[PDB]
RNA sequence: UCGGAGUACAAAAAACCCUCCGAGUGAUUUUAAUCUAGACAAACCAGUCAAAAUAAUCACUUAUUGAUCCAAAAU
């Protein structure tokens, strides 16, 4: 009983008449490439794909963004060459390069992949640890603007929060020092969430720290609705991560069910879902910037809860499923001594009437 | 008691990061008909084209999370020759930095057998090392 | 075991206790032909006590 | 005493394992060595 | 497996003469 | 052609392995392998 | 650990250092037993695992060997965000 | 087996079982697996381990087992020391 | 020889999946290979059948020789089975309240 | 007695004084370890895989082999 096959076969296209006149690729690594194409394409059979979670594969995006820089094609595709032109014609330039010493101004590379695809990166990144789906849900946003977060360690310190990086609470202590631009009609509105970790809630998240009505680039100036708030990371889950994020307001917007008390330590205090809250300030607040860090427990953070919210301390550990056998037989048929010790309750004896 | 007191017995870590990181999470063991190893959590892969040098970090979902390219115009614009030893050393000490940036100090490499030999790559690999990325990803805890 | 028999007033702890005193509150049976050696004791009731 | 003794006996072949070894790994390495000059000297 | 749509996909040494 | 049957003996104590060695010789037996007691890699010297 | 006379100073502030992730928020040193279902073999476990501490403790010898097997992802880590800690400049 | 002896009138034993096997209180017999003296270094570890073994054996061979045993072998024993003391009861079974 | 275990089957870690003479089916994602060419579950969960590209060892030269010749459109499949894991890695439970 | 193909066309199994091929071992070096989840197979006996836990290849590769007892050996 033969099936027929439901669109194309694969190799199906190619003439068996006359092999010796087709052109071949002698060359393992060509064939590699030609697999991996062949190994993203949508094909009418089960697949790997199928089966292990590409995660909802095509979504249409749920886009609220900042709208792209608008610049002129021809222009820039010019100039480029030119530069090119320039760079290339360099005698100097092409003796480093015969001989092996050359180095890149890495600097000069941080700021034009700044520039340019940079915030594409930074979007990839945000949706390789989940940025999305755990505050805006179905959606995507682009991060237009460089947002830049740090703390200073020491008089002379500074360890910065680039998307993902790992920070610990130690530095964690003190209030965030950033930078971004703008000339100033402009009205901001910064937020600093801690996506999980949430104690009594899994769908929900803390606000430590979040500021409103930023004129420009200025930070202190901001009207502050939530005072800053060290992360406080659990010892047993290693690794929170927590969200710096950039909206842009066009008139200024007063919300006092937002605002909170003033040193504000409860818990209960900060319950916050980013996805209600914009749903409230939406048409003003237009997502912009974006960077994020890991954190894991830290002694500091024994401090916290002693001092700070009157709490006891939470610690968890991470528990593997007991394994697995089977029914117990009343005749092991052909089994290790040691079979009876899978089975056993607790290990003592216990002499029943004895 | 405190009303804030209460925590719930089983606690929900929803960032997909964190096992990887604690290197309790599930690699992916298998294939070994095949090639290259997908067992991993992150790995370095290198395009050469004629034309340009890509290096990429992937992930075994098969999105790239970290990348380096030549046809970028960053670093295009900043130094000659793409198809350079200069050029894949350049791509090299970029992903690093990058990776720091992304955080990750971990990711495998499966060179093929002529192409570790080969100059591009090995300075490259130095690219990483002194980047402070290692390759040859921590083992599994309870694997 | 031991504990029981005490409880019960079989075993009464005011004399000396040894094997006979046990054997006659029937708390314990020996067959020495069969190579027991005597009673001997464990830990079962050790918070009971 | 057999306690004693074989822990002695464990000492002193312990010391002389790395002599042995090294020994008998340049011999095997001196062996190959002349059958490959044997053979690159009989193939000429 | 003779009876589904997808029967010989693996099939290649029409592909390759190596006689 | 034959097969033998020779008692590799430890450097360190009683342990012993049991192998067969070829009739020709073309490698003769010494080996590094693996003794239980001090739990280590020596060199096992052919004996009978 | 504060209030107990029995361990001496050196030996009561050290071991508020090692111990420092079992201590309470009101100063109590909690050491837990769990295997043996009679509770007089607990209570050896945990007596013994306190003679041990302050056996560790009262000891200046010890000097705290630490394995990099455990360990080689935190060094690593600690100096991968070293290199980014180690921008300066002065802020606030 | 001898289901009446000669002059008791009893019901004798096979020693020959006795030798190579052991029952345990709860009716399990325990064996050794055959040949593992035999040949070692044509085998492989592996096989080597699978020998070295001590099994157990279905209920077929144990009734067969226990008709050639008298109630001497069936009963309870205490031994000092005993290996297999740790053995001898059923738990969590449940049929 | 044969295929133990089908499309769907909830496995656990160890169970054969396949036991073949020469490689039918290959091992897929968490499918342990023995060498006697067995396939067996690394992975509580579901087994899963899929036809995917072969992409040999280049240490193995008649994979490799296979690959040189073929004409330049196409690429070799074989069929492979996988587990999908059931059971989470694992869990977060709150073991003190200091 | 053991193994490959057909007989047995697609999971398994399957006889014949049925059809055809083989085995009673070579060749090496890299000496291929302890310990244990879960399995295949199976009347029994034997046979096979094997994660975690601690420190063998090539010759179609599949076959290269015998249980108790009894003897000789030492650990
Ligand atoms: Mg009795
Ligand atoms: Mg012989
Ligand atoms: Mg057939
Ligand atoms: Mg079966
Ligand atoms: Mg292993």
């Amino acid at each position: 009983r033969r099936a027929a096959p439901l669109g194309p076969m694969p190799n199906e296209d190619i003439d068996v008449s006359d092999l010796e006149r087709l052109k071949k690729y002698r060359s393992f690594d060509r064939y590699r490439r030609r697999a991996e194409q062949e190994a993203r394409k949508p094909h009418w059979w089960r697949t790997y794909r199928e089966h292990f979670g590409e995660e909802s594969g095509p979504k249409d995006r749920v886009d609220i963004g900042l709208p792209p820089p608008k610049v002129s094609r021809t222009q820039q595709l010019l100039e480029r060459k030119q530069a090119l032109r320039e760079l290339r014609a360099n005698v100097e330039e092409e003796r480093a390069a015969r001989l092996q010493t050359a180095r890149i101004p890495l600097e000069a590379v941080r700021a034009e992949w700044e520039r340019t695809c940079g915030p594409y990166h930074k979007q990839r990144l945000a949706e390789y640890c989940g940025l999305y789906r755990d505050l805006f849900h179905g959606a995507t946003f682009v991060p237009r603007v460089p947002l830049h977060v740090a703390y200073a360690v020491g008089e002379d310190d500074l360890m910065p929060v680039y998307h993902g990086n790992e920070v610990t609470p130690t530095e964690a202590a003190q209030a965030p020092e950033v930078t971004y631009e703008a000339d100033e009609g402009s009205l901001w509105t910064l937020l600093l969430t801690n996506l999980d970790g949430h104690l009594l809630e899994p769908d929900a998240e803390y606000v430590h720290w979040l500021v409103t009505n930023i004129p420009g680039n200025r930070v202190t100036e901001g009207q502050e609705t939530c005072p800053y708030l060290p992360p406080f990371p659990a010892r047993g889950s290693g690794f929170h991560r927590f969200a710096f994020l950039l909206f842009k307001q066009d008139k200024r917007i007063d919300f006092s069910g937002d605002t909170r008390p003033s040193p504000c330590y409860q818990l209960a205090q900060r319950t916050f879902h980013t996805f209600d809250f914009y749903k409230k300030h939406q048409d003003a607040m237009t997502p912009a910037g974006l960077a994020f860090f890991q954190c894991r427990w830290d002694d500091s953070v024994t401090r916290v809860f002693h001092q700070l919210l009157d709490m006891r301390e939470p610690v968890f550990e991470f528990v593997r499923p007991p394994p697995y056998h089977p029914k117990q037989k009343r005749f092991p048929h052909r089994q290790p001594l040691r079979y009876l010790d899978r089975y056993r309750d607790s290990h003592e004896p216990t002499y029943g009437i004895y | 008691p405190v009303e804030n007191e209460a925590v719930a017995p089983e606690f929900t870590n929803r960032n997909p990061r964190n096992l990887e990181l604690l290197a309790v999470a599930r690699k992916e063991r298998g294939w070994g008909t095949v090639w290259p190893s997908r067992e991993f959590w992150h790995r370095l892969r290198v395009i050469r084209t004629q034309h340009h040098i890509e290096a990429l970090v992937e992930h075994r979902n098969g999105q790239v999370v970290v990348s380096a390219s030549t046809r970028e115009w960053a670093i295009k614009k900043h130094l000659y020759s793409t198809r350079n030893v200069v050029a894949c050393e350049s791509v090299g000490r970029v992903l690093a930095e990058r990776c720091l940036e992304a955080g990750i100090n971990f990711m495998v490499y499966h060179p093929t057998p002529w192409e570790a030999a080969s100059d591009s790559i090995k300075r490259l690999q130095h690219a990483m090392t002194e980047g402070g990325v290692v390759l040859r990803e921590p083992r599994r805890i309870y694997e | 075991r031991l504990q029981y028999l005490i409880d019960l007033g079989r075993v009464d702890p005011t004399q000396p206790i040894d094997l006979t005193q046990l054997v006659n509150g029937r708390g314990v049976t020996i067959q020495p032909s069969k190579r027991d050696y005597g009673v001997q004791l464990v830990e079962e009731g050790a918070d009971t006590f | 005493q057999k306690r004693q003794a074989r822990e002695q006996l464990i000492e002193e072949c312990m010391a002389k394992m790395p002599q042995m070894i090294e020994n008998w790994r340049q011999q095997q390495q001196e062996r190959r060595x002349x059958x490959x000059x044997x053979x690159x000297x009989x193939x000429x | 497996y003779r009876s589904k749509p997808t029967h010989g996909i693996g099939r290649y040494k029409h592909l390759v003469k190596a006689q | 052609s034959k097969t033998i049957l020779v008692k590799m003996m430890s450097q360190a104590g009683t342990g012993f392995s049991f192998n067969t060695k070829r009739s020709r010789l073309r490698e003769k037996l010494t080996l590094l392998h693996y003794d239980p007691v001090v739990k280590k890699k020596v060199l096992f010297v052919e004996q009978k | 650990l504060a209030s107990a006379d029995w361990i001496a100073e050196p030996v009561r502030l050290k071991l508020a250092v090692k111990h420092k992730n079992r201590i309470n928020r009101s100063g109590e040193l909690i050491l837990t037993s769990e295997c043996s279902r009679y509770q007089f073999r607990n209570l050896a476990d945990c007596l013994q695992k306190l003679r041990d501490m302050i056996a560790e403790a009262s000891q200046p010898x010890x000097x705290x060997x630490x394995x990099x097997x455990x360990l080689r992802r935190s060094r690593i880590e600690n100096m991968n965000r070293e290199r980014l800690r180690k921008k300066r400049i002065s802020s606030a | 087996v001898t289901y009446f002896s000669s002059r008791k009138g009893k019901r004798k034993t096979v020693k020959a079982v006795i030798y190579r096997f052991l029952r345990l209180h709860s009716g399990l017999w325990l064996r050794r697996k055959a040949g593992y003296k035999k040949k070692l270094w044509k085998k492989t570890a592996a096989r080597k381990r699978r020998l070295r073994e001590f099994v157990f054996c279905n209920k077929t061979q144990s009734k067969l087992l226990d008709k050639m045993t008298t109630s001497f072998w069936k009963r309870r024993n205490w031994y000092a020391d005993d290996p297999y003391q740790k053995y001898q009861d059923r738990t969590n079974l449940k049929v | 020889f044969g295929i133990k275990k089908m499309e769907g089957h909830y496995v656990h870690a160890g169970n054969i999946l396949a036991t073949q003479r020469h490689f039918r089916w290959h091992p897929g994602a968490h499918v342990g290979l023995g060498k006697n060419k067995c396939l067996y579950a690394l992975e509580e969960g579901v087994v899963r059948y899929t036809k995917e590209v072969y992409v040999p060892n280049p240490s193995n030269s008649e994979a490799v020789d296979l690959v040189t010749r073929l004409p330049q459109g196409a690429v070799l499949y074989k069929t492979f089975v996988h587990v999908v894991p059931a059971k989470p890695e694992g869990t977060f439970k709150l073991v003190a309240m200091l």
